[PDB]
């Protein structure tokens, strides 16, 4: 639900939540791989049920995924924490730095790409076969960004195997940003700096 | 939903409609929705951004001006696309204008900021008050 | 509850008035009188020194 | 929608059923 519609809150009804942002983020379902002849749903491998992943062939090129729910609308401050467990089975690709690069999308007021911030992934030497790994990226949100996404990257130097992600969670993490409250910053500091 | 279509038309059409079983698109959601539905917010999702508040408060289409013989949707005046804004008829008499979404719940404090881009044309409007 | 009233006077005997980019915006930010006893707390201290 | 009606009603049935396209009332929607 967008901001613009939300007109009046509830003081008391404010508490310390911090829920998931994405719909469909462990791709339990079908949704956010629609229309995509590189990515495809399944459910026989996973984790939690219905065991729904995302499954995919590396035929030696670059790899993008779309979170299927739109932009998640961010701004500056109120940190965010990005994580997913990945897992490659059968990797041929090349043994090098890059492949599965875990980022988000951020657009502009407009909807404008402005950097590929990396949250986490694989290192350097991309081959060989793993299990469900979590990398845990803290992001620090720039001035002049208003939209987010979760995008899934994997380099183009991969040359195979089937990448799966599943569990993924981008959330708002933190408390009340001090430069929230009125005039409250400027009296503590005047406070401490006349004690 | 469609003359001379099809039988596979008018399942797939059914298909599309929405049940109340069948979930809710939560893409755009025009109006305005109250405070007593809201049961638990988030203090990490808290921040500082200032939104609109009326829905077509640009007068850019025809919703907020319906049923009214003193105000119409005009779509060849306006800045923004599609140059759409209110013409009036204003003949010799007093005339009104209100949003057409719902009310805006405001409360004590909380200031408010109302702006607008006015233009009067042929004005034959007594120099006065 | 609030509106947006656009009222042309009685008064007003001809002329064709157009509206653009209404914008009708709550403003400001945080409240001091919201926080528990942050008021009272910060006064105190205040009046303490 | 009822008895002994005409086509024009139906068309106007047809125009108040809600697709996914159409816009949704934010009037009430009640719960939480």
């Amino acid at each position: 639900i967008g901001t613009n519609h939300l007109p009046l809150l509830s003081v008391s009804h404010i508490a310390n939540i911090n829920p998931e942002l994405l719909v469909n983020a462990g791709f339990d379902s079908d949704v956010s791989v629609v229309d995509n002849p590189y990515w495809d749903w399944d459910g026989t491998v996973g984790r939690t049920a219905p065991l729904g992943a995302v499954k995919v062939v590396a035929d030696g090129t670059i790899k993008d995924l779309l979170s299927g729910p739109d932009a998640i609308p961010v701004v500056e401050g109120q940190k965010l924490n990005v994580s997913a467990w990945l897992k490659y089975s059968g990797l041929v690709a090349g043994a090098g730095a890059g492949s599965i690069r875990l980022s988000g999308t951020a657009y502009s007021a407009d909807g404008e790409v402005v950097a590929y911030p990396d949250f986490g992934g694989i290192p350097d030497g991309a081959s060989g076969t793993s299990d469900w790994t979590q990398v845990t990226g803290q992001y620090v949100v720039p001035a002049g960004v208003t939209q987010f996404r979760l995008r899934l990257s994997v380099r183009e130097n991969a040359t195979g195997g089937t990448v799966w992600f599943d569990d993924c969670s981008v959330k708002k993490a933190g408390l009340l940003p001090q430069g929230l409250v009125d005039g409250l910053v400027q009296a503590l500091s005047d406070l401490l700096t006349w004690l | 939903g469609e003359v001379g279509s099809s039988l596979a038309d008018a399942i797939a059409k059914l298909a599309t409609f929405l049940t109340e079983l069948s979930p809710l698109n939560a893409g755009m959601l025009f109006g305005l929705i109250g405070t007593n539905h809201l049961p638990l917010l988030s203090v990490s999702h808290i921040a500082n951004i200032n939104p609109e508040l009326l829905v077509n408060a640009g007068f850019d289409s025809d919703v907020s001006v319906v049923d009214n013989p003193y105000w119409d949707w005009d779509g060849t005046v306006g800045r923004t696309a599609p140059l759409g804004a209110v013409k009036v008829v204003a003949d010799g008499t007093i005339k009104d204008l209100l949003s057409g979404p719902d009310a805006i719940p405001v409360v004590e404090g909380q200031k408010l900021n109302v702006s607008a881009w006015l233009k009067y044309s042929g004005l034959v409007a007594g120099a006065g008050a």
